[PDB]
């Protein structure tokens, strides 16, 4: 049997249904969702990370010119200066007077620590929604696999068949462009790994982390060696992912709204809450019972004890029934004023049963059906002593709720007065205009 | 921190991440005068009752000065065909219940 | 690389290509590839047959 309906996108709060195939028992069904997972498609731009750069030997001629050859290599940079007279250990290094070339050349290159601590570039696209379902029916105990929310694919789970509906929103907490540095991810803007600005967070761009070639820019600008002294010294702009790394703001794990946690591995986006998740169930034809060999109940009363506008499981009720055999059938409200906290009773010969319900109303109107059979409920509730709790509620809030018994007289009376108020008012220029005219003729 | 009914998470430190949410208690009482109704629900909707009541209480003067419009309509012309001619015989009926001016001469 | 931002050395000059001021491609959502050639087709998306 074929049953579809549409579940709320709520990861703690079960969902609970009566299938009703004719000639047979009803069954009570529980779908309950364990994850919710968006995961989008990535393709990875670029990393960076600091610099690192490294000087070779510079060359030292006695007395002589040479000049440097182009080098294909990351902001490579030459300049000769002329009539240095270095010095060393052990005397004077060159003999020829006020005629020297030092070379020093330089070139930036990666780091050793690029291979642990590096930003990742990545453009995502919309991609797929993975969700895990708690599967409960009648006497068969809970079987739990992972789905595809896609209206398309099945999922077979115990000897039942769910076929999860696609999400009734598109919505995900991800830019076009992210930036994944180590735990927590950024949303944030590439410059396209042809630009730079030295000192912000592009100096350094590299496609992979064992790639050949790359990109920097970093003002490297060697300077004059003094006092006759074999060294080459430089002056550079400092790292911009070093000055990236205090300069940035709240990860998009701390920011996203509906409470997503963002995990890492695939770069999902686990456990949102928005819109609403259509389903389609094949329950087996072995689990149904027939008709005939069921109780059937009659004569049922409800009285609610105790009821309360708190979040979780708010409500006592007593039901009196009276029923021709003992056996178990279960109860549901199929109304979206009050939850059921129990799924089944064990029935006796004209005895009594206790159920457990929450609700946000403070008149309760709700119904419920116990055997193929149904009983109204109705009952006041008290505000809850508690301020603020840590579960969220069993229950939705409609829009009159909180709208209690005198607070609809008074919306009556305030409505029906005036109206009959201008009604008197318009009856009365009818009742001259006749009289008028009876006194023309 | 205001917490509302949606819920509120806060980390402090390296202690993992901690979620609260609001209920529905209040201060005042539904069932009750009229300065205890009016009480409770600027608690629960502080941000729709100053507009209904302000509907209400526009609702209501406009409904008040248009009825009063059609009311002395009618009640002038009871009298201007009966005060024009003080010899006709104004009838016991018209005196008070139909129209406010009472029978004279 | 055709966008705006990335430049190429060609020689000594510098060239900037820029963005195409057409954003067509002849690629549907879904693509079949067998062989050499690609056709624009739909799925069964893993789950029917």
């Amino acid at each position: 049997y074929e049953h579809t309906a549409v579940m709320p996108n709520k990861v703690g709060i079960p969902y609970k249904a009566l299938v009703e195939r004719p000639g047979y028992a009803p069954v009570h069904l529980q779908i309950q969702l364990v994850n919710t997972r968006i995961i989008p498609s990535t393709n990875l731009e670029y990393i960076t990370c600091k610099y690192k750069t490294k000087v070779p030997s510079p060359v030292v001629k006695c007395c002589g010119a040479t000049q440097c050859t182009s080098k294909p290599h990351p902001d490579y940079q030459c300049q000769v200066f002329s009539g240095v007279y270095p010095f060393m250990w052990g005397g004077a290094y060159c003999f020829c007077d006020t005629e020297n070339t030092q070379m020093s050349e330089a070139y930036v290159e990666r780091s050793e620590e690029c291979s642990i601590d590096h930003a990742k570039a990545y453009k995502v696209h919309t991609g797929t929604v993975q969700a895990m379902v708690n599967i409960t029916y009648g006497s068969v105990s809970w079987r739990s696999a992972d789905v595809y929310v896609n209206g398309e694919t099945p999922a077979k789970i115990g000897d039942a068949k769910l076929i999860i509906g696609p999400l009734s929103s598109a919505w995900s907490p991800f830019d076009n462009k992210v930036v994944v540095y180590g735990h927590e991810v950024y949303n944030y803007d590439f410059p396209e790994y042809g630009t730079g600005k030295a000192g912000s967070f592009g100096d350094l761009q590299s496609r992979t982390s064992t790639s050949n070639d790359l990109y920097a820019n970093t003002n490297l600008k060697l300077q004059r060696p003094q006092a006759g002294i074999v060294h080459t010294p430089f002056t550079q702009v400092p790292s911009g992912f070093e000055r990236w790394k205090k300069d940035k703001g709240a990860p998009l794990n701390d920011v996203a709204p509906f409470g997503c946690s963002i995990a890492l591995e695939p770069l999902r986006a686990e456990n949102c809450a928005v819109g609403s998740i259509p389903i389609s169930i094949d329950i087996p034809d072995a689990a149904f019972t027939r008709i005939s060999e069921t109780p059937t109940v009659s004569d049922l009363e409800c009285k609610i004890t105790e009821c309360t506008y708190a979040f979780d499981f708010g409500g006592i009720a007593t039901v009196a029934y009276k029923s021709s055999k003992a056996g178990n059938c279960p109860i549901h409200s199929p109304s979206g004023v009050a939850v059921i906290k129990e799924n089944d009773v064990t029935l006796a010969e004209s005895g009594s049963f206790t159920f457990h319900f929450s609700t946000a109303n403070i008149h309760p109107a709700f119904k419920l059906q116990v055997c193929t059979s149904a009983v109204t409920c109705k009952g006041d509730c008290k505000p809850p002593k508690d301020h603020i709790v840590d579960y969220p509620a069993q229950h939705t809030e409609s829009f009159t709720s909180a709208i209690s018994a005198t607070a609809w007289s008074w919306i009556k009376v305030l409505v029906g007065g005036t109206s009959a108020f201008i009604v008197l008012g318009l009856i009365a220029t009818a009742v001259v205009a006749l009289v008028l005219f009876f006194h023309r003729h | 921190f205001t917490v509302t009914g949606e819920g509120l998470e806060y980390t402090w430190g390296n202690h993992p991440p901690k979620r609260v949410w609001a209920q529905e208690s209040g201060e005042g009482n539904p069932h009750g005068w009229p300065h205890e109704v009016v009480v409770y629900y600027y608690n629960r909707y502080p941000l729709t009752t100053i507009i209904g009541l302000c509907t209400c209480v526009a609702i209501i003067m406009v409904s008040c000065v248009t009825s009063v419009w059609l009311l002395c309509r009618t009640r002038n012309l009871c009298i201007t065909p009966y005060k024009l001619a003080p010899n006709a015989q104004v009838p016991i009926l018209l005196a008070l219940l139909c129209c406010i001016k009472p029978t004279r001469a």
